[PDB]
């Protein structure tokens, strides 16, 4: 069979940087070749494994995540960084095997005047540990401020939908990777 | 400024590694692109490595197992090309890159040919 | 994301000679352009197709709309021309068009 990467890549809406769409996935066969024959992203940076290799390697579980950031801010998403999204909203674990995809969101997440519905978490009582989620608005004020998504702003301040993958064959069984 | 290895020639079947060392800024905080330059033809992108993690976004077009590794100790990136073969007798270039999606390759290595023949 | 800008050039120098980056269906606002010299590691000329980086004489300007972009080398002489490659962007395999060699009288 398969299992629908569509609902994260080919979806409509987008989750915030603190409330982000976490999704364990398993018992599949996944045509990463689809991820390739898409040819629509901006960046497809793959840690601990090369895109051809993650095809022919055992996968027990996945941890797909869907959200958005402001363009430049995508730099924050890497092992060992600081910033709003880098620490105060997420963190890329340093035992990692999955890998990251991201691309512009202009005619889906922007418009004249801009969009507001996206809210970061600018402060925090605790910089979100690897992969953790503080979906509240705890004080440190409630730090969740929006970002403007304007066609005339900086391109690094244009909205970029990010979708991350995170693989885990700890000891869990088979049924991923396709072939 | 970037510095490669000298010009090289090899056999089919086996593999090779090439390198590129950096000077003048914070290496560990700047991508490095690897670009193939054809023999008497156009260009072709082959990948890039982040210096700090295996940010090896790898163009598929040729899957000669073109693996990227690096080292922040000596500030040198390594391109491990496998399956040396006819389509590879070209000039490979490291290239200075933006750290994230402002990608431009403006500072380069000397460019190194990796010739492929039937023998040495 | 295939590019097919301009096979080569053949024109009197000193003129406003245009090389026409015909982008495929993918309208990417971003781009780059690099100057290549014979057996010389090329260097990016036009950053983001509109901004100038430090160290470029203003002989060749870059512009364009959506997908289709252009580079107008204004008043180019017999001292500067070589090959000129176009550099795609965000679309994942950052393909490079088959370039723009520049020959002149």
């Amino acid at each position: 069979n398969l299992c629908p990467f569509g609902e994260v890549f080919n979806a409509t809406r987008f989750a915030s940087v603190y409330a982000w769409n976490r999704k364990r996935i398993s018992n599949c066969v996944a045509d990463y070749s689809v991820l390739y024959n898409s040819a629509s992203f901006s960046t497809f940076k793959c840690y601990g494994v090369s895109p051809t290799k993650l095809n022919d390697l055992c996968f027990t579980n996945v941890y797909a995540d869907s959200f958005v950031i402001r363009g430049d801010e995508v730099r924050q998403i890497a092992p060992g960084q600081t910033g709003k999204i880098a620490d105060y909203n997420y963190k890329l674990p340093d035992d990692f095997t999955g890998c990251v995809i991201a691309w512009n969101s202009n005619n889906l997440d922007s418009k004249v005047g801009g969009n507001y519905n996206y809210l970061y978490r600018l402060f925090r009582k605790s910089n979100l540990k690897p992969f953790e989620r503080d979906i509240s608005t705890e004080i440190y004020y409630f730090p969740l401020q929006s970002y403007g998504f304007q066609p005339t702003n900086g391109v690094g301040y244009q909205p970029y939908r990010v979708v991350v993958l995170s693989f885990e064959l700890l000891h869990a069984p088979a049924t991923v990777c396709g072939p | 400024q970037l510095v490669q290895s000298g010009a090289e020639v090899k056999k089919p079947g086996a593999t090779v590694k090439i390198s590129c060392k950096v000077s003048g800024y914070s290496f560990s905080n700047y991508y490095i692109h690897w670009v193939k330059q054809a023999p008497g033809k156009s260009l072709e992108w082959i990948g890039y490595i982040d210096p700090f993690n295996g940010g090896t976004s790898d163009n598929l077009k040729f899957k000669g197992a073109a693996t990227l590794t690096a080292d922040t100790s000596t500030d040198t990136a390594y391109m491990e090309l496998s399956s040396l073969r006819s389509e590879d007798t070209a000039v490979y270039y490291c290239a200075r890159s933006e750290y994230d999606p402002y990608y431009v390759m403006d500072y380069w290595g000397q460019g190194t040919t990796v010739t492929v023949s039937s023998a040495s | 994301i295939v590019l097919t800008q301009s096979p080569f050039q053949s024109v009197s120098p000193k003129e406003k000679v245009t090389i026409t980056c015909r982008a495929s269906q993918s309208i990417s606002s971003n781009l780059h352009w690099y100057q290549q010299k014979p057996d010389q590691s090329p260097k990016l000329l036009i950053k983001y197709a509109s901004q100038s980086i430090s160290g470029i004489p203003s002989r060749f300007s870059g512009s364009g709309s959506g997908t289709d972009f252009t580079l107008t080398i204004n008043s180019l002489e017999a001292e500067d021309f070589g090959i000129y490659f176009c550099q795609q962007t965000n679309f994942w395999p950052y393909i490079f068009g088959q370039g723009t060699k520049l020959e002149i009288l």
